[PDB]
């Protein structure tokens, strides 16, 4: 292979792997912030549905 | 937390209906007919406010309208009603079915002297509409601001950047 070919191919390899490394560091920081704050789409552990609640007029009024 | 706010003892004083339960059960159908409107205003206020302290005045109207129901029985048909609630009062379960002749005499004397129709089988269990001027309670549960929900997902789903990015897997 030419030195040009190996050189520019190495630059392509370094671009891809540096972008993957920066995205892995971003992924770790996003996971840490979402577990800490609970405001992202991940770590949304289930709570009770409010569609299960009956809002009909019950038997006794104080409710 | 805060002080609970109760009405005073003078706020709760009203002329009670000092009759027994058989006197009430004997006059129950004509009470549900004639004393419809303040009773339904009260029970509407009672299920809408969900707080008895905001329902006292309407409740006093109930205690105003029941007594005038009984005085109008006492002025006209005191003795057939007295025999009828006595016969109701004899029984343990207070059966209407054991006292049909005194019921017929009471209903006849009431329909002649006062013009009240006894409600039929099915009428007093109806759900009726009530015309009030009090406002609808905007927050009867005394609730507060619900928390802001998490933001939804939006945008077109692009492929994963450089695949899985799991240590060396390039897809
Ligand atoms: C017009 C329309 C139609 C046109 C059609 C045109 C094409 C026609 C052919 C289509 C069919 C596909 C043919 C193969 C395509 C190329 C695949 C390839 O070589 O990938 C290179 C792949 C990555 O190399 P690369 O330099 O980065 O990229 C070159 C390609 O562009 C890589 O490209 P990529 O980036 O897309 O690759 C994706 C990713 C790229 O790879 C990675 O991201 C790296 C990680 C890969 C997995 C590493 C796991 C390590 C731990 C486990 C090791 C197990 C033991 C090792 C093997 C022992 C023997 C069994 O690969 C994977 O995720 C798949 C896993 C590897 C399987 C490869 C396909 C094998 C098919 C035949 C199976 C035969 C047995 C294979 C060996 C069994 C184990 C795999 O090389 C390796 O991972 C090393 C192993 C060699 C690969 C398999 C060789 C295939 C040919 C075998 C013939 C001889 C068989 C003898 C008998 C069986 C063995 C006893």
């Amino acid at each position: 292979d030419a030195p040009e070919k190996n050189y520019e191919r190495t630059m392509a390899i370094l671009q891809i792997e540096s972008e993957k490394a920066e995205l892995r560091l971003k992924e770790l920081e996003v996971r840490r912030l979402m577990r800490a704050k609970g405001d992202g789409p991940w770590f949304q552990y289930p709570t009770i549905d409010k569609a299960l609640i009956d809002h009909s007029p019950k038997a006794t009024p104080d409710n | 937390p805060g002080i609970v706010e109760l009405p005073s003892l003078e706020d709760l004083k009203v002329q009670e209906v000092k009759v027994s339960s058989s006197v009430l059960k004997a006059a129950a159908h004509h009470y549900g007919a004639q004393c419809d409107k303040p009773n339904k205003e009260f029970m509407l206020c009672r299920w809408e406010e969900k707080d008895p302290r905001r329902c006292l005045e309407e409740g006093k109207l109930v205690n105003q309208c029941a007594l005038e129901f009984f005085r109008q029985i006492k002025r006209h048909c005191a003795e057939p009603f007295t025999e009828y609630w006595t016969c109701i009062d004899y029984s343990g379960l207070q059966l209407f079915r054991r006292c049909r002749k005194e019921q017929a005499q009471f209903d006849k004397c009431v329909l002649d002297k006062l013009g009240w129709v006894r409600p039929d089988l099915g009428e007093l269990s109806k759900v009726t509409k009530v015309k009030t001027d009090r406002p609808l309670p905007e927050n009867p549960y005394h609730s507060r601001a619900r928390p802001e929900p998490n933001p939804e997902v939006e945008g077109d789903l692009k492929p994963a950047r450089h695949g899985s990015r799991l240590f060396f897997w390039t897809m």
